[PDB]
């Protein structure tokens, strides 16, 4: 399938604590594999997946040296925006920054991103021509002619055209055995009673990789949405995903309703009853 | 990798 | 400016048989700013040597943690996930439920 290396930056102040935090991670579609913590021992870019250990030296210290960098205009954009919003310098604020590059099972450039953010909300954010941005308010337009007037938005389109296109590929075959791998979701059905006249069915989903699915309850052979509870898709900590969605039933109508499981790793959908 | 540079400040 | 209230999962990384090694998960997720104390709990004791995942956030920007430690389940054993949070009036606690 189609393949997206993803790094996702978080820059927390926290005024009389210290200079403020930061965590880098980076992701090959549902896997991390590299980890920054500026309150780690380390201070130094760490693999967190099997196949980026094999990286050189070379590799480790200036993928070190660049996020540091980061980090530290971080540091001084968190200073920045906190004057632009005229905020006080006692308050803790957050940076948020997430950006990467899309290729298909050729290994073609799809795509490019980047969108910043102040205190969960929007900032500013890459355009879709890579070539211009979109600033969410009038602090974040300050920025925006800052980024216009540097060229900002053709750094990060090199980049994003450039060696996240082509190393994502080199990502992609030294971790052929567990990142092209497709793990099917493994599906049964409970059932539990909730009175004298209802039940609810809950279809199960385990061991899925990657973690997109799409869990469907139909009675009748039409789509149900109320009486329905759907959670977050959740991780299972062993690299795998789970999920699960629940209906309740009037009794004795259980066997009227239907689960479809649908994934990447299922050539065709998997559908479940209950008997 | 990680991208560097993109800009010199907010 | 804008504040979101901790989503919270308990559950276990493979089915829970009584006696076997397992792996106990609370996933916390869609929750900002990203400042967070999370115990996991055993009959109401925390438990030592809780590891969590690297921070991270999704679209929203909403951030979000795994927080686990291996276990083993038994029949007397009641497990829980304590939560505290600047979106909480008090700390939010979810108890492991087998099929959830």
């Amino acid at each position: 399938g189609s393949h997206s290396m993803r790094y996702f930056y978080t820059s927390v102040s926290r005024p009389g604590r210290g200079e403020p935090r930061f965590i880098a991670v980076g992701y090959v579609d549902d896997t991390q594999f590299v980890r920054f913590d500026s309150d780690a021992a380390s201070q130094r870019m760490e693999p967190r997946a099997p196949w980026i250990e094999q990286e050189g030296p070379e590799y480790w210290d200036q993928e070190t040296r660049n996020v540091k960098a980061q980090s530290q205009t971080d540091r001084v954009d968190l200073g920045t925006l906190r004057g632009y919003y005229n905020q006080s310098e006692d308050g803790s604020h957050t940076i948020q920054i997430m950006y990467g590059c899309d290729v298909g099972p050729d290994g073609r450039f799809l795509r490019g991103y980047r969108q910043d953010a102040y205190d969960g909300k929007d900032y500013i954010a890459l355009n879709e021509d890579l070539r211009s941005w979109t600033a969410a308010d009038m602090a974040a337009q300050i920025t925006k002619r800052k980024w216009e007037a540097a060229h900002a938005a053709e750094q990060q389109r090199a980049y994003l055209e450039g060696r996240c296109v082509e190393w994502l590929r080199r990502y992609l075959e030294n971790g052929k055995e567990t990142l092209q791998r497709t793990d099917p979701p493994k599906t049964h059905m409970t059932h539990h009673p909730i009175s004298d006249h209802e039940a609810t069915l809950r279809c199960w989903a385990l061991g899925f990789y990657p973690a997109e699915i799409t869990l469907t309850w139909q009675r009748d052979g039409e789509d149900q949405t109320q009486d329905t509870e759907l959670v977050e898709t959740r991780p299972a900590g062993d690299g795998t995903f789970q999920k699960w969605a629940a209906v309740v039933v009037p009794s004795g109508e259980e066997q009227r309703y239907t689960c479809h499981v649908q994934h990447e790793g299922l050539p065709k959908p998997l559908t479940l009853r209950w008997e | 990798v990680v991208v560097g540079a993109v800009g010199v400040g907010k | 400016m804008i504040q979101r209230t901790p989503k919270i999962q308990v559950y276990s990384r493979h089915p829970a048989e009584n006696g076997k090694s397992n792996f106990l998960n609370c996933y916390v997720s869609g929750f900002h700013p990203s400042d967070i104390e999370v115990d996991l709990l055993k009959n109401g004791e925390r438990i030592e040597k809780v590891e969590h995942s690297d921070l991270s956030f999704s679209k929203d920007w909403s951030f979000y943690l795994l927080y686990y430690t291996e276990f083993t389940p038994t029949e007397k054993d009641e497990y829980a996930c304590r939560v505290n949070h600047v979106t909480l009036s008090q700390p939010k606690i979810v108890k492991w439920d087998r099929d959830m």
